[PDB]
């Protein structure tokens, strides 16, 4: 054949890998695998497919106990990836984009929401199209000003809620990795399978205004208000469309 | 990440006096703060649920305050249903901490205990035991001593109407040692009397 | 309106496990997600959170519980659990069931502040003696040698909602509670008219509405 | 010290089949990664197969489609064994030992055996 | 498969010249090449393991240099137990292969 397999070094077939991980969570978009099959049948002496893969993610943020290596496997208790880290969480860097990502420990904490039995749609209402940053009643953001005034953090405790980003340079934070996204469109979240869809249980927007990169930086995202029914009564949550600008 | 803090960690006050206590955040939030009137014991009572807003089921005498980092609980004049804990509560990141609440108490003018004593029970030496109460009531301030001539003391809360305590003290016997005894006292000292007081009975009378 | 009734064991071995309820009536969680949680405050202490679940249905768990806890909803009767494991000595605390009726995030309906206490001690019913005096006047009868923790006294049968004065129970030297309540009474009423001291400890199968006298000195 | 001998080369009718073994000594097949090279007489060496330690292996793409690379841990030998050869097979084979570097690249063979010849005629 | 070749494929030098010898790949590798020695009815054995590191046991008179797919192999003093054939090797891919090798000629 014309094509010569590329054997990856442990340091290249190391960010590959991690770039593998960071496409299953939906965080990038392109992927490169060329050379990481060779490079786990060396260095792991198994098949990196895409079942081995969700296994170790269901595994490092879920359903793993003890100590897990730079590899993302678990012991309870020469060769690379021996050490086993108990630091709790992991720098997944492929090279080309990177996550710190911290380890699961299972009901310690703050959990995570399973979006294939959860599924809430939230019935569209009329309401004002512009909202204050000062003034946010919405149940899904909360808003942060800080005594600098060049920096902003948007709590976003409904992850169910899309949060659209316009010419935006942000940094993501949350219980399950922490990341910058420099792309238009809905926020990505980290999505976890396991028997379904896990995302954040909440995730922090921290939008820098110190620098001139976001510059006019705007979030479209639906403002959640409890609203009581006109019928029966109760609590049926609405929601309607809404911007916020922040540049 | 947010935590919370107060600033008296107990305030007292007369009856119709204005009080206010603070609550103030490791960063700043923005509004989102919430109050509670907890009577000891009991479920505590939203007063307040964004600051400067008030429960349509609480009295008016109520009202927050402030924006930004910091922020106090204002009491226009405090009444003597006011005996309770209060926590703040913050609402920009969950877990939705509370602060270590800030109790509130009733100063008044002082007021001597009616002291009374009560023989043992004749079904207790039925039972082989035999005890003796010694009780306060009516009294203010709390400091009062029960001389006994093996003790436990209660004290209960300040009550919302009288503003004032009551005691209770208790002595435990065999009815073997309780024979070994003609008479029975309690003697109480309270900076509200003129001067200390005893009552007593006499186990062959009683 | 909202009610709640937190109506779980008071007592547990070490070791086990609890299992507080908490339904809810004047609505139901089939209607849309309430913001709900457990809070906790063990004596002497401030509140505690134990868990939660805001409108995302993401759970929240409190960490120095080291994980033990576990939250459910219940959409099928209007209710709540909570179903902690490996109950420990210092988990003694109050419990208090809290939704978000309104307004957005803030517990408004908190339901009635049982409790549980947890050690290898069994239950054990009260005992009631008479204390009323010899020849205004105070009335009494006291209660000892009771255990768990909640203990309730009312006095002719509710009748004498006023003039009353009940004390927090203290430990004995052998490690039971005891208890004693009194009443402060105009003596033309006394041994003329009846005085009932009623006590319930619902923590075990026993009442016991004693009647006090004045004595044959 | 190590030696690697290969044996049981031998003239096979050509289509026919053969089983080339490699014993090691002092020290275990299965511990490192095991190579076959051989050489045309007059020719330069080439590449044949190698099997890892995890018992997965490569091949040559001009033999991807013949031959077979085998282990066994009890036995302490590699196996090599021809599905059916060409004329072209005709080579002294070499087994060797593969070493990577700490950084678990390979970089040499050493320990080479002694070789064994195969010829395929009429 | 990657092309390895090198230079010259015959070699005059005689005992105690200082000589040189060049093996190349038609792509970018970048590190992992390896030198044998080989000799008549004999089997190679291993001279530099990557690169310019020196394997253990070699005589100090070799060594190499280079950036990977240029690189050359260096004699500081041809001593004649060292008459032989000269082999290059490169793992930076697979399939595995070597060069034609180098002849030395005692000219």
């Amino acid at each position: 054949n014309l094509k010569m397999e590329i054997i990856l070094t442990l340091s290249q077939g190391l960010k590959k890998y991690y770039g593998k991980i960071l496409r299953l969570l939906q965080l990038t978009l392109e992927e490169d695998t060329e050379g990481l099959l060779e490079w786990c049948k060396r260095n792991l002496g198994l098949d990196c497919d895409d079942t081995f893969f969700q296994k170790r993610i269901e595994e490092f943020f879920i359903t793993g106990e003890g100590h897990f290596n730079e590899v993302l496997q678990f012991r309870t208790p020469a060769e690379p990836f021996k050490s086993y880290f108990a630091k709790g969480f992991l720098s997944i860097d492929s090279g080309y984009y990177s996550a710190k990502c911290y380890s699961g420990t299972s009901n310690s904490g703050l959990q995570l929401i399973n979006i294939t039995r959860h599924s809430t749609r939230i019935v569209d209402t009329p309401g004002p199209k512009i909202t204050n940053l000062k003034t946010i009643n919405c149940i899904n953001l909360k808003a942060s000003i800080f005594k600098e005034h060049r920096e902003v953090e948007i709590n976003v405790l409904l992850p169910q809620v899309a949060v659209n980003l316009s010419n935006c340079h942000v940094v993501i934070k949350s219980h399950v990795c922490d990341y910058s996204l420099d792309i238009d469109g809905a926020v990505r979240l980290p999505h976890i399978y396991h028997e379904g869809v896990f995302i954040p249980g909440t995730y922090k927007i921290v939008i820098d205004k110190k620098n001139k990169l976001n510059d006019r930086c705007t979030l479209f995202t639906d403002c959640v208000i409890k609203g009581r029914e006109v019928r029966k009564g109760q609590s049926v949550l609405r929601q309607y469309k809404t911007e916020i600008r922040i540049g | 990440d947010i935590q919370m803090t107060q600033s008296p960690s107990s305030l007292s006050a007369f009856v119709g006096d204005r009080v206010t206590i603070t609550c103030r955040a490791s960063q700043s939030i923005s509004s989102y703060l919430n109050w509670y009137q907890q009577k000891p014991g009991k479920a505590p009572k939203l007063l307040i649920y964004a600051a400067s807003t008030l429960q349509s089921g609480v009295p008016s005498r109520f009202s927050g305050s402030g924006s930004g980092t910091d922020f106090t609980l204002t009491i226009s004049s405090l009444q003597s249903e006011d005996f309770a804990t209060y926590y703040c509560q913050e609402s920009y990141s969950i877990p939705f901490t509370f602060g270590p609440g800030t109790k509130v108490d009733i100063k008044r003018t002082v007021a001597a205990p009616s002291v009374f004593i009560f023989p043992p029970s004749d079904e207790q030496l039925k039972s082989g035991t035999a005890s003796v109460v010694c009780l306060l009531n009516n009294f203010y301030p709390r400091e009062a001593k029960v001389q006994w001539k093996n003790s436990q003391e209660s004290v209960t809360e300040q009550d919302s109407k009288d503003s004032t305590y009551s005691l209770s003290s208790t002595l435990t016997l065999s009815k073997a040692d309780y024979e070994k005894h003609k008479v029975y006292a309690c003697e109480v000292t309270h900076q509200g009397l003129s001067s200390p007081v005893t009552k007593s009975f006499n186990r062959g009378e009683c | 309106q909202l009610q709640l009734q937190e109506s779980g064991p008071g007592l547990v071995k070490p070791s086990e496990t609890l299992s507080l309820t908490c339904t809810v009536s004047g609505g139901s969680i089939t209607t849309s997600h309430y913001y709900w949680g457990w809070i906790r405050q063990p004596p002497g202490k401030g509140l505690e959170w134990v868990g939660s679940m805001y409108y995302s249905g993401g759970i929240y768990y409190n960490p120095s519980l080291k994980g033990r806890v576990t939250i459910s909803v219940d959409t099928s009767k209007n209710q709540f659990s909570l179903k902690l494991s490996s109950v420990t000595a210092a988990d003694t605390a109050v419990y208090y069931c809290a939704l978000a009726d309104a307004p957005d995030d803030a517990f408004d309906i908190w339901g009635q502040g049982t409790m549980v206490t947890v050690s290898s001690a069994s239950t054990k019913g009260p005992s009631v003696f008479p204390l009323a005096p010899s020849s205004t006047a105070a009335l009494g009868c006291l209660v000892k040698d009771y255990f768990p923790e909640p203990v309730t006294v009312s006095w002719n049968s509710g009748a004498l909602t006023s003039g009353v004065h009940t004390f927090p129970a203290v430990l004995q030297s052998s490690g039971l509670y005891s208890l004693s309540s009194v009443v402060t009474v105009p003596s033309s009423s006394l041994g003329t008219q009846t005085y009932i001291c009623n006590v319930n400890h619902k923590p075990s199968n026993t009442k016991v509405d004693k009647k006090v006298e004045p004595k044959s000195c």
